[PDB]
């Protein structure tokens, strides 16, 4: 909500103003990796037993 | 619209199960389980005399 100075003169009679607005958020989903492969795979779970 | 009788005495010995040891082929070999050489990648017997 701006304000403003109340002026004498011939200026123009100055009248509050008010400022509305909405943004949006932004996604970029960040990724990150693994590798397990086969002997190691079934070293874990029931398969060793 | 028939009879099964069964006989008591000599029965039929479907599928005799033959069991690797008490056989005579086995002298021949000494055996253990390396129950890991699914996941062994190279194995090698050593015995040094």
């Amino acid at each position: 909500h701006q304000p403003l100075i109340a002026r004498d003169g011939p200026h123009p009679v100055e009248q509050p103003v008010h400022n509305y607005m909405t943004k949006v958020i932004d996604r970029r989903a960040l990724n990150a990796a693994f590798s397990l492969a086969t002997e190691a795979i079934a070293l874990l779970t029931g398969e060793a037993l | 619209d028939v009879e099964f009788d069964a006989l008591l005495g000599s029965y039929c010995n479907t599928l005799s199960l033959v069991r690797f040891l008490e056989l005579g082929l086995s002298v021949a070999c000494v055996c253990t389980k390396f129950p890991e050489l699914a996941y062994m990648n190279e194995g090698r017997v050593q015995f040094e005399v």
